[PDB]
């Protein structure tokens, strides 16, 4: 095959969504600090 | 063509009508003024980065900004005055005037033919309930054939929390392990997967059901997006039967109770509308919303560009904003996938799944779905359960039964049963 591992100095990534209840549960102040 | 900054004085109540192709790269930096990308305004000295994607520039107050783009010229520069922004201005201070006075917030549903009712109208809305009074309203795509905060193939549900990615198609990100210039968001997805709502219409009405479901229970514990309503998109008039039975459906599962209508007063939609929902909604509760300037017609070549788009931004994010998916190698053992009953395959679409073989042709560039559910759960279970995101597998090994899977998250490969999506991506 091809290059296993991240793909393309500090990396990020994308995040799994939440489940039903924790989704609800949820407050995006959370995010916007 | 040119690589150099050009001057452009938009004046007030104009549209800077953008159609980005293929490989163009546009830059924009205003000077002063007040220009929005449907409803979302752009920073003075900021610079915006735009490709391969076709929009209106509004000016709200007469703009100069200074634009980079070898794919134009100021002589060919396409900015025609809008006249129905007002239109939208008084929809929205009205939602406005219902967030501030009543009990919980508007639940508006958007029906319609063209995909000008999305975007447009839908976006515009989103940006502008953010812009006064610090609303949270929840967006709903209904429309899986347009990628809205994720990929293609997803019914959603997304809070507005914060302002859009005006540089972007699909409004903006969800949420990354990292800093960021935006704050990004936290969507509910609901796979449907298919192309086409004709293709299984028990399954599609089976995502509302569930969408529905989750969305009740958290305008139920979030005061914010309570108070804030609910901007419902969905797909095409021609699209859904004649009946309209699935607009009953989208008005009962997700608490709809103003209804806005695009089309022209010559159109018989209107009057169907009226004498379908009217007995339900109250006709002081539908609306009339005529042809939209600034917005041109879209083709399937421009679709198909969209949704490959998204797909890479689900794993490498945009421009600005660089991400590192991760890619594994799992044997064909390792791996638990289902695929939906649909027309094609089974003559008449029902609610439940099917084993898939693990084949070079079944797999090999799809997007495939990963439920909560583990992989011995059985088929009511997995049909039922949430979305942890989407993988890729990027390559097919049948010698060494092998597979490369690409993963948005580093890390280990969830051991849930999956689910094997229509749509396809390569590279």
């Amino acid at each position: 095959g091809i290059s296993n591992s991240n793909l393309n100095k500090n990396i990020q990534s994308r995040n799994w969504y939440l489940s039903d209840s924790q989704w609800a549960a949820f407050k995006d102040d959370e995010i916007t600090s | 063509g040119d690589n150099e900054w050009h001057k452009l004085v938009i004046p007030k109540g104009s549209d800077w009508q953008i159609d980005l192709k293929a490989e163009g790269k546009l830059i924009v930096k205003v000077n002063s003024g007040i220009v929005e990308i449907f409803g979302t305004e752009l920073a003075v000295d900021d610079e915006y980065t735009f490709q391969n994607w076709k929009f209106p520039i509004y000016a709200v107050e007469e703009t100069e900004l200074l634009w980079k783009c070898p794919d134009l010229t100021t002589n060919t520069i396409t900015v025609k005055p809008n006249h129905t922004m007002k239109y939208i201005y008084n929809l929205h201070f009205m939602l406005e005037k219902i967030r501030m006075s009543n009990f919980e917030g508007p639940r508006v549903v958007i029906v319609g033919g063209s995909q000008t009712r999305k975007t447009s109208l839908s976006r515009t809305l989103c940006s502008y309930a953010l812009k006064f009074n610090a609303y949270q309203p929840l967006y709903i795509n209904l429309d899986p054939q347009q990628p809205i905060f994720t990929v293609p193939g997803c019914i959603s549900a997304t809070p507005i929390s914060d302002i859009l990615d005006a540089q972007l198609p699909t409004w903006g990100q969800s949420l990354t392990s990292g800093a960021t210039l935006l704050h990004n968001k936290q969507p509910m997805v609901k796979n449907f997967g298919l192309e086409r709502i004709n293709e299984n219409k028990d399954l599609y009405l089976e995502c509302i059901s569930q969408l529905g479901q989750v969305v009740g229970q958290r305008l139920h514990l979030d005061p914010q997006v309570r108070r804030s309503g609910c901007i419902v998109d969905t797909p095409s008039i021609s699209q859904l039967d004649e009946n309209l039975a699935e607009l009953h459906h989208i008005i009962e599962k997700l608490n709809v109770n103003i209804m806005l209508v695009l089309c022209s007063e010559t159109d018989p939609l209107w009057e169907k509308v009226k004498k379908t929902f009217g007995p339900e909604l109250g006709n002081n509760n539908i609306f009339f919303i005529p042809k939209l300037d600034g917005v041109s017609a879209v083709d399937d070549v421009y679709k198909r560009s969209l949704q490959r788009t998204s797909i890479r931004e689900y794993f490498y994010g945009s421009l600005d904003t660089a991400l590192s998916p991760y890619a594994i190698g799992v044997d064909y053992e390792d791996l638990t996938i289902w695929k939906p009953s649909n027309v094609f395959d089974n003559e008449v679409g029902r609610v439940e799944l099917f084993p898939v073989t693990i084949t070079p042709s079944n797999l090999q560039h799809a997007i495939i779905a990963i439920t909560f559910a583990e992989r011995r759960a059985d088929q009511a279970t997995v049909i039922k359960s949430p979305i942890l995101g989407f993988a890729l597998i990027t390559e097919v090994n049948e010698k060494r039964r092998k597979l490369r899977v690409l993963l948005p998250v580093p890390g280990r490969l969830p051991s849930k049963a999956m689910i094997l999506t229509s749509y396809r991506y390569l590279e």
